[PDB]
């Protein structure tokens, strides 16, 4: 309830004028109060539609004022262009910056005039430095003043930050006032024009610099980040990679005293097992000439703070550390060229000495894993591998963004990525020719896509044809299957919703283990991942041929071996300028169904071949493996303690073993630590990266200006809990911003506290972090009935889409190639559904949001809408909240702290509870409807739409499900069985889930099974009616929980909830009408 | 719509509330069953 | 004459109407009213002594 | 005293109540409060002594 006065101060802050005026609109659930509020914006309408003082009616409208809720503030101020400079002098009296050209390898990285790199326009492009994101460098510059503004006067703590922010960005403004402003489009691209007298990198630097200083608590903050922001000015390629490498080797530095392990994917099981850190001296030796580089790159401050930990090597001052490492990733991307980015990776030493006894048995042990993953379906002979055609055909929305392919729909053209759309497009003309895979060669060589990531090389997209997909779906979904329960696969052991995200190193641990972990990102370009790596997948299929009779199947697997034989020879379009190079690379990379399982395959197989080549020297017993894509961890235990000159050795060895199959490393084996890209743990206690640039992006999506904000405050969320914290009322300015929209060319309209945080399609933060708020009130109530009618919009594009004649032609086939003789009943729920999936192509989703947010702001405008009874979820917690009782407890201290980066009262929570144990189905996955839909699909549908499903009768169910891909008899016997009636209680649970972001950031580390978290929540038990009792505990928890993180302070809870209200509120249970937005989540782990 | 005397119909004790919140659940029920077998 | 409602939540208490599952007991509560009483009670005695 | 949610708890959990069910056992905790039992245990003494 504080946001909406630093709205206000930010309006009169940033326009300042006579002519500048604030026009407030607001509403009340009460009628007359209601006419009241509608007298107060029509007289202020007429006022400002005659130069007449407002101030006056402010007072007649007092209760307006004080009790009536806000929902937005207009703005009338002309343009006023360049107001931001005349405003910006004053904060600028330092010196400007000058580059130094010869600091990085290349001569476009460098951060010099544009003119000096492109002189003429029609070779320019802005793509390189592209912040790729709907919010303006001019918004960030007037942010910045603002706070510093406001934070003139005070007298703490505050002002000691407040001098040194207010030096950074003098040193900031400096050297932009030194040339001036580049100016942002309607689309926030930055042009030539501008560009053309000025430095090509001076808007990312300037971004991640205001991102940095933004973030700024203490002096050693302060320090890093003055010696990040004047360096980053001109290093633009050898920095994060630099200053992110040493982290590597420091977790093999801190003892273990105390130890966090897992069971199964979310368990825990403390230890108070100590273990001593054997680091060998060669690696101190690597770790100085680290740091010299570092020193040698302009680096004061930073090596000092990584030197003086060194004297005690103790993990108290070790987050030191983690901060820093963390102060690495928000100095943006290096976006250099499609060319340099793929010779990153098209490097390539490939010999005719490496081994042979390697490859053979390498190439082998890929034939008996797949062997292991399809014995079992290809012999028993399941319905998903006959028609693997038909299930590709549907799980199209789960694949990649093919090429650009000119289509038609009757009388449009249309260039989408979507591979589904291109089915639908050669259906109509003769082209849909699945059977025959196209080549890739000389006569068609393959586009590329670039997977980007800062501190580390550019990875590779392969952008396929549509036949590449449907070749592999099926197969490849019983491999991973499969690997749902095998522990080794890291990306897919699981039970149908996790991860194993908090490792599994830690078990055996000890004096007389070690641990070797290996990034092997870089392992694309690598002689292991072409040929024997293709033949040996080739020999599995021709044993999984011989091992099935159907004939179906085996076409299906020698579709896939075709798919395989046409990879092993692969070439590669890529542009430079105007001419274009391809290149043979017939090898492995990302851009497929096929690639990350297999590459865990592969991964495995090299090392347990590698690991069986130290038994010549060791004697040790393989206690575990894990490999999940970019890096893998194998942990190995001995006879006896362990020595430096073993793990010297060992390293040595393994360096060499690799080497003999023609295979770089950077090899690292440890004793209690591990660093990865995801994750790290220094003496039993798991920390995290928390690299994910706010003001700057990898690539340009398409969301909105709203919806982008959503985003940014969820990284930000998210950043903050993994340790990197930014000042959170900069965020809030940016996200008023970028929420702010222009009606015309003077008027402006900023929404409210009560719009931006309310569950719906349109959320975007809290109002306190970590803490999503309900409604107990009228007015909530209100509105959220009020933008639940207005979420549901249309696209006209989807409309036409599906009335031509080739949409008509694919639902046709795809019922005469599943079941026939029900062409009006059924089909017209096929198109239905298809359109279910259309709505993955962007310019759809932008017709529909921006429809949205035009309904939403015809009536942000004008007064508000009752909107006719339709029940959401503060209609229920209206009804909760009556019989409750709240009282002082006191819960003591008995949880073992393993995340110290966190905030401390989320801490002091999980200091108190436990932390969460499962994890229970956001999509309703282990559900018996879902059960079927992950057996003949892959397809989501969304809890809204199951939530919706249940609700109807027992008849549409079938049309529905049968829509989806599944047949008719299982539906018919889900439906005769009273299955969804076990199913209405699971998927209810999901929905609600979903609703409250309960699988969904903060909320997603904290035990509600715990025994102290339920002594607190004194509910008495009724039953029967199991849906009230059951939301009944997860609101008093969330009371709670939210008192808690809100005040620090415990409480109980008592409901002596009357048997009525428990009937009155069953019957309102199952015609709920509410929803939460996509992009406004936060996952912990991205 | 109850078959219960007036003073209880306007009534705000809890048994009244529990029997008249029962009664439209039996109902609604019966018409329900009705309806299936109906159709 | 004695309430209707503290003697229909003794009755229906002590009948433990299950809202769920249909029963040949709701229909006990049909007619429980006062102004029916004094029918009953009205006509009886007149009946009988006419 | 013992809290007197535990107790309720206690309570709740050992009658096995129904919530769809005229319940007889339903009316035991009308008024188990505190601020009552000292009224009661200070009531009957007084009486007794006066």
């Amino acid at each position: 309830g504080k946001y909406n006065l630093i709205l206000s101060e930010y309006l009169s802050f940033i326009y300042n004028s006579q002519s500048a005026v604030q026009i407030p609109i607001y509403y009340s659930s009460n009628s007359e109060l209601e006419n009241r509020c509608i007298e107060f914006h029509s007289k202020c309408l007429e006022n400002s539609k005659n130069g007449l003082s407002l101030k006056k009616l402010f007072v007649e409208y007092s209760d307006v004022i004080e009790n009536a809720t806000l929902l937005s503030i207009l703005s009338y101020s002309y343009d006023k262009y360049n107001a931001v400079e005349r405003k910006l002098v004053k904060y600028a009296k330092g010196k400007p910056l000058e580059a130094d050209l010869t600091v990085n390898e290349l001569d476009y990285e460098n951060n010099k005039i544009t003119s000096e790199l492109f002189p003429t326009a029609e070779e320019y492009t802005d793509l390189l430095m592209d912040p790729a994101i709907l919010t303006s460098l001019s918004s960030n510059l007037n942010a910045v003043m603002f706070w510093l503004e406001k934070h003139e006067n005070d007298v703490a703590e505050k002002l000691k930050i407040y001098k040194r922010r207010l030096d950074l960005f003098t040193i900031v403004a400096s050297t932009v006032n030194k040339y001036g402003v580049p100016r942002h489009n309607a689309k926030y691209r930055y042009e030539y024009e501008v560009m053309k007298d000025k430095p090509y990198y001076l808007v990312t630097w300037a971004n991640s610099s205001i991102e940095m200083l933004m973030s700024v608590f203490s002096h050693e903050d302060y320090l890093i980040a003055r010696e990040l922001i004047v360096l980053s000015y001109s290093n633009r390629s050898t920095l994060a990679k630099l200053v992110s490498s040493p982290m590597s080797i420091l977790v093999a530095l801190v003892d273990i005293n105390g130890t966090f392990i897992t069971n199964e994917e979310l368990e825990l099981e403390f230890s108070n097992k100590y273990v001593r850190a054997i680091v060998p001296d060669q690696t101190f030796d690597e770790l100085k000439q680290m740091l010299d580089n570092m020193r040698k790159a302009g680096l004061t401050d930073i090596p000092k703070m990584i030197q003086d930990w060194l004297v005690d090597c103790s993990i108290e001052k070790f987050p030191l550390m983690a901060k820093i490492y963390s102060w690495s990733f928000h100095v943006g991307f290096r976006k250099q060229k499609m060319l340099d980015a793929a010779l990153d990776q098209l490097k390539t030493e490939y010999t005719e000495d490496v081994d042979d006894e390697m490859y053979r048995e390498y190439t082998m042990l890929i034939r008996d894993e797949v062997v292991k993953m399809l014995e079992e379906p290809v012999k028993h002979d399941d319905h998903l591998l006959q028609d693997s055609e038909l299930a590709g055909l549907l799980s199209m929305s789960s694949a990649s963004n093919g090429e650009s392919r000119q289509l038609k729909f009757g009388r449009k053209t249309i260039f989408s990525t979507k591979k589904n759309m291109h089915v639908m497009d050669d259906m109509a003309n003769g082209r849909y020719t699945p059977g025959i895979i196209p080549p890739v060669n000389v006569d068609k060589p393959i586009p590329l896509g670039r997977r980007d990531v800062p501190g580390r090389r550019t990875r590779i997209i392969f952008i396929l044809p549509y036949e590449y997909f449907i070749a592999q779906h099926a197969v490849v979904e019983k491999m991973l299957i499969y690997a749902k329960h095998t522990r080794e696969y890291a990306e897919f052991y699981s039970q149908s919703n996790q991860l194993l995200s908090y490792g599994d190193v830690t078990r055996f641990l000890s004096n007389n283990s070690m641990v070797l972990y290996t990034d092997v990102s870089q392992w694309d370009s690598s002689q292991h991942n072409t040929q024997p790596f293709r033949k040996g997948i080739i020999m599995g299929l021709d044993m999984l041929a011989n091992m099935t009779n159907d004939a179906r199947v085996i076409q299906t697997l020698n579709l896939y071996k075709q798919t395989q034989i046409n990879l092993m020879d692969s070439y590669v379009q890529i542009p430079d300028g105007n001419v274009i190079k391809k290149i043979q690379y017939g090898a492995v990379a990302s851009g497929e169904k096929q690639t990350k399982a297999a590459n865990s395959i592969a991964n495995l197989a090299l090392i347990k071949t590698v690991l069986s080549r130290i038994s010549n020297k060791y004697s040790f017993a393989t206690k575990i493996i894990r490999v999940d894509g970019d890096d893998n961890y194998a942990v190995l235990q001995f006879n006896t303690e362990v020595t430096k000159q073993m793990v010297q050795d060992v390293s040595n060895d393994v360096r060499e073993t690799y080497a003999r199959m023609n295979t770089k490393v950077k090899a690292l084996v440890s004793t209690v630590g591990i660093e990865i890209a995801k994750r790290y743990i220094a003496g039993g206690k798991i920390f995290f990266r928390a690299g994910i640039n706010l003001l700057n992006n990898e690539k340009k999506g398409q969301s909105t200006q709203w919806d982008q904000a959503a985003v940014l405050y969820s990284n930000y969320i998210v950043n903050r809990l993994r340790g990197f914290e930014t000042d959170r009322e900069f965020i809030l300015t940016k996200i008023m911003q970028m929420t702010s929209v222009a009606i015309t060319g003077s008027l402006r309209l900023f929404p409210s506290e009560r719009v931006l945080t309310t569950n719906s399609t349109f959320k975007v933060f809290d109002s306190e972090d970590f803490i999503i708020e309900y409604g107990t009130t009228d007015d909530e109530v209100y509105i959220q009935r009020a933008f639940m009618s207005l979420s549901s919009q249309k696209s006209g594009i989807a409309d036409e889409i599906a009335a031509s004649s080739t949409f008509k032609n694919y639902v046709s086939r795809l019922s005469e190639q599943l079941l026939f003789s029900k062409n009006n009943i059924v089909s017209r729920g096929i198109a239905l559904t298809e359109k279910a999936k259309l709505n993955s192509y962007a310019p759809i989703s932008l017709e529909k949001r921006r429809a949205q947010i035009s309904a939403l702001l015809t009536m942000l405008q004008k007064p508000v809408t009752f909107k006719s009874s339709k029940i959401t979820i503060n209609d229920i917690l209206r009804d909760i909240k009556p019989f409750f009782t709240v009282n002082e407890a006191h819960l003591p201290i008995q949880y073992q702290k393993f995340m110290p980066t966190l905030p401390d009262n989320v801490q002091y929570i999980i200091q108190c509870i436990g932390s969460r144990t499962y994890q229970i189905e956001d999509d309703g996955s282990k559900s018996a409807i879902s059960r079927l839909i992950s057996k003949y699909s892959v397809y989501k549908p969304s809890i809204e739409e199951l939530y919706k499903v249940i609700s109807l009768h027992e008849n549409e169910i079938q049309l529905y499900l049968i829509s989806l891909g599944i047949p008719k008899i299982d539906a018919d016997t889900y439906v005769g069985s009273k299955i969804y009636s076990q199913d209405k209680y699971r998927i209810l649970e999901s929905y609600v889930y979903n609703l409250l972001s309960i699988n969904y950031g903060c909320y997603q580390l904290f035990d509600f099974n715990s025994p102290d978290l339920e002594k607190l929540i004194r509910i008495p038990f009724k039953g029967k009616i199991p849906a009230v009792t059951f939301i009944l505990h997860l609101y008093a928890k969330l009371e709670v929980i939210n008192h808690a993180i809100k005040n620090g302070s415990w409480i109980s809870l008592f409901c002596n909830y009357p048997k009525s209200e428990m009937i009155k509120l069953w019957k309102k249970m199952w015609n709920i009408t509410s929803l939460r937005s996509p992009y406004t989540n936060a996952n912990f782990f991205q | 719509e109850i078959k219960i005397a007036d003073e209880v119909k306007k009534s705000n004790k809890e048994e009244s509330k529990q029997l008249l919140e029962v009664l439209k659940t039996k109902e609604e029920h019966q018409k329900e069953v009705q309806y299936e077998i109906l159709q | 004459l004695v309430s209707t409602e503290a003697q229909i939540q003794k009755m229906s208490q002590d009948l433990q109407l299950e809202a769920l599952t249909i029963q040949s007991e709701t229909q006990f509560l049909t007619g429980i009213n006062s102004q029916a009483a004094n029918d009953c009670f009205k006509t009886l005695i007149a009946a009988m002594l006419s």
